[PDB]
């Protein structure tokens, strides 16, 4: 869903991720949280 | 027509210069005995004003009898009429109010010596010459920009600064009273041996001076409570101006930005208004007084001091628009700080787990970096409009020296009024300082308010609501090729033809993958947003034709990630209605929701104060308090968005009792977006709703036969 919004990576998410659905957000979040390579992830509620 | 008018003007100014000239003066002194020349000059001007008033009219008759030629001639001749006024009234007015200053010191040479003024070519040629521009500017001004906007907002409060102006000017003539009562200080202090004049200028200065006091005191109280009321009725009006907009209005404009424009914006004009105001106001007043006194003292300095005042105005005439622009950027970048502080502060628990806190204090720099780099033009454009005031009184004040030097050494102004006159010409000069440095604030106060006005003039792009409130509303919602794309990308359409119907006692599951529209579906039900094309009615009407909270006490939604306000639980559960329900109706909500178990335990109950966040209720209770909120209302629709994803066994329970036990199921239809099947096989309907469409339907043994999108979503797991 990122490569079909206007701008791809580079696409204003909105305040609080307002213009996303509920499932990109929590897809981003995976993302952001997976960026990092850590060592210890703690998934709450990640697939809810 | 031009010609005959024109014609008609140079008659009537020979004959004015021929007979009116001398064989007036002649009628009169022969009519009137010499003891008044007073009444000679009186009588000679008013027949005068009449002839030529006569005069005026008979033109005036004549060229409406025309009417081939152009308007502008008539335009120029309707300022006869006061152009004769002026030259028959201008002698007789002033010989009045000579008279009627001192009745020992004549200034004569005009009510006496009647003839030898109004026959006196010399006395006629001034006559015409004041006449010419007094007439000029009574037609111009009779035949008769953002600050406009600004000023507006003292409307309705024109009938107490009235009083606050009234009281100033009392204030203002109780402190010249002194002067004239009691003189000048050494004439009783000095003498030796004051006692019935020490004593009496002592008591009347002071009682003068208690009284001014007192009433600046009554002024200033008047004055702030109506800037008060003021401030507060203009905060009033911006925040339900913002309110008013549409849904979209709030994902352009931020949450953080749009408080600091209500808040603050609002707060720093009314402050500059007051202030402004205040201080324009009383010296206006102060400086009509001080005019009194230089007229007084020599009329020419005093006209020649107000022909220069443009001059000094003109270069904030230019630099208002500079200073406008400069305000708009920092109020702008303050409201971008605002907003960067809202949404950090907003989470906290986010900004930690991340170890970002640093980031966020270099956003707020930024901000806070493009705000210093205007403060430093400010500053400098302060002290450059310091040194341009200064200059320009400096200029006006040696300007008018060396004109009455000139005068002086002319014979024209005596020594002792030409002092008298400069003396008071230097407070008046620093009284327009004064207003010329309350220029740039006034503009700076538009620049200031121009985002806040933009939002009370600004027309919400959705449709007004309607006046239907039906006694009974069956429930009945048509979904019939409604199509939408959300206002800031609409090329992209989320929802394409979208033809379905919810029938009371009957439940529809809307189930798909994410990004489908489920949820804009839900919000298209709730009338947040307009379908782009199609239309959806409720009971027969689209949503727009009824009233707005009869419409949202008729269907109500319990959201994805509902949201909870920082109050009482009770107040959470009964939010938006009129009539504020008893206990036992939230309780009953509550129960049917399931949210009586944990509310019940709860130390203090209902009365539990909620996080802003809501973070005190753990995920599933704050669904559990949406749903009872959603209940309360008795609604003929109701929209439940992945409402049971955080629900435990026992909410789950109540709520597929809620829907297909309950015996109020009867009197709602509602729409169960959703992806737990469990809900979803008992449903009356299933709508698959895939990309935007929905790719089939119908119950759920007739989606499983199919084995189509429906089969393969149930089966994926099993996969
Ligand atoms: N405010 C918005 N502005 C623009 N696009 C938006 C906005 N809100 C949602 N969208 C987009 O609209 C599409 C549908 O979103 P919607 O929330 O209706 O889907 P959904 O199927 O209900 O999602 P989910 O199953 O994750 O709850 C998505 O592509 C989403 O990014
Ligand atoms: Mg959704």
């Amino acid at each position: 869903f990122i490569q079909e919004m206007e701008h791809g990576i580079y696409t204003d998410v909105g305040e609080k991720g307002s213009q996303l659905a509920a499932g990109q957000k929590q897809r981003l979040a995976i993302a952001r949280a997976l960026v990092r390579d850590p060592r210890v992830l703690i998934l709450d509620e990640a697939t809810s | 027509g031009a010609s005959l008018a024109w014609l008609g003007t140079v008659l009537l100014l020979l004959a004015d210069w021929v007979l009116l000239r001398t064989a007036l003066p002649r009628i009169f002194s022969l009519l009137v005995p010499t003891a008044l020349p007073l009444l000679r000059v009186w009588a000679v001007g008013l027949s005068r004003w009449a002839v030529l008033w006569l005069g005026a009219c008979g033109v005036l008759r004549a060229t409406v009898g025309s009417k081939s030629e152009n308007a502008g001639a008539q335009g120029w001749l309707a300022a006869l009429k006061p152009l004769a006024a002026a030259l028959g009234l201008a002698l007789p007015g002033l010989a009045l109010f000579r008279e009627l200053i001192s009745w020992g010191a004549p200034g004569s040479a005009d009510s006496t010596r009647l003839l030898h003024w109004g026959s006196h070519p010399t006395a006629f040629v001034v006559s015409y010459a004041a006449a010419l521009p007094a007439a000029a500017l009574w037609h111009k001004l009779g035949s008769l920009n953002p600050v406009r906007r600004l000023l507006g907002c003292l409307g309705s409060e024109t009938r107490r600064l009235s009083l606050f102006l009234v009281l100033v000017v009392l204030s203002s003539l109780g402190e010249m009273a002194i002067p004239f009562f009691t003189g000048r200080l050494t004439d009783w202090i000095l003498q030796d041996g004051s006692a019935d004049t020490f004593t009496r200028n002592l008591t009347l200065m002071s009682i003068l001076t208690i009284a001014s006091a007192v009433l600046e005191f009554v002024g200033d109280g008047i004055y702030n409570n109506t800037m008060g009321h003021v401030h507060s009725h203009l905060q009033g009006e911006v925040f339900g101006a913002v309110l008013r907009q549409e849904t979209e209005f709030f994902q352009q404009n931020q949450t953080g930005n749009i408080m600091s424009r209500v808040t603050e914006d609002t707060s720093t004009l009314s402050d500059s208004l007051s202030e402004n105001l205040s201080l324009f106001l009383w010296y206006l007043v102060r400086g009509l007084c001080l005019l009194g006194i230089m007229l007084w003292g020599s009329v020419s300095l005093t006209m020649v001091t107000l022909i220069t005042l443009p001059l000094l105005f003109l270069l904030p005439k230019k630099v208002g628009k500079w200073y406008q622009l400069l305000e708009v950027q920092v109020r702008e970048s303050l409201a971008k700080s605002s907003q960067v502080a809202i949404e950090a502060l907003s989470a906290m628990p986010t900004v930690r787990s991340f170890a970002n806190e640093e980031g966020e204090a270099q956003k707020f720099r930024e901000k806070l970096q493009e705000i210093k780099t205007l403060n430093q033009k400010e500053a400098v454009a302060y002290a450059v409009n310091s040194w341009t005031t200064s200059i320009s009184c400096m200029l006006l004040k040696v300007g008018i020296l060396y004109i009455g030097g000139q005068l002086v050494t002319s014979g024209a102004v005596s020594s002792g009024n030409l002092v008298t006159f400069v003396l008071y010409q230097m407070q008046f000069t620093q009284a327009v300082e004064v207003l010329l440095s309350i220029y740039p604030r006034v503009q700076k106060a538009v620049g200031s308010s121009e985002k806040i006005f933009e939002y009370l003039d600004r027309t919400p792009r959705c449709p007004p609501s309607g006046l239907l409130t039906p006694l009974h509303l069956e429930g009945l919602v048509q979904f019939q090729d409604v199509s939408f794309a959300y206002p800031n990308r609409p090329d992209v359409l989320v929802l394409q033809g979208l033809t379905f119907t919810l029938r009371p006692g009957e439940v529809t599951a809307l189930v798909g993958p994410n990004g489908s529209g489920k949820s804009t579906v839900a919000a298209l039900l709730q009338n947040l947003y307009q379908p782009t094309g199609g239309q959806l009615l409720l009971d027969g009407k689209p949503l727009p034709q009824y009233e707005h909270r009869y419409l949202h006490r008729q269907v109500a939604a319990v959201g994805q990630e509902p949201q909870v306000f920082g109050r009482s639980l009770q107040e959470n559960i009964a939010y938006g209605l009129t009539q504020k329900p008893t206990m036992e109706e939230i309780t009953a909500a509550a129960v049917k929701s399931g949210a009586h178990s944990f509310i019940s335990g709860l130390p203090q109950g209902y009365d539990t104060e909620v996080d802003e966040a809501g973070s005190q209720l753990s995920g599933g209770q704050r669904q559990a308090v949406a749903l009872a909120r959603a209940l309360i209302r008795k609604p003929c629709v109701l929209i439940l968005d992945d409402a049971t994803s955080a629900l435990d066994a026992n909410s789950q329970l109540q709520v597929e009792q809620l829907l297909y036990e309950s015996p109020e199921r009867y009197s709602r239809s509602v729409l169960l977006i959703t992806q737990h099947l469990s809900l979803v096989e008992q449903a009356d309907h299933i709508l698959f709703l895939e990309g935007g469409a929905i790719r089939e339907g119908g119950t759920h043994q007739q989606l499983m036969e199919k084995k189509g999108c429906y089969w393969a979503m149930v089966q994926a797991p099993a996969d």
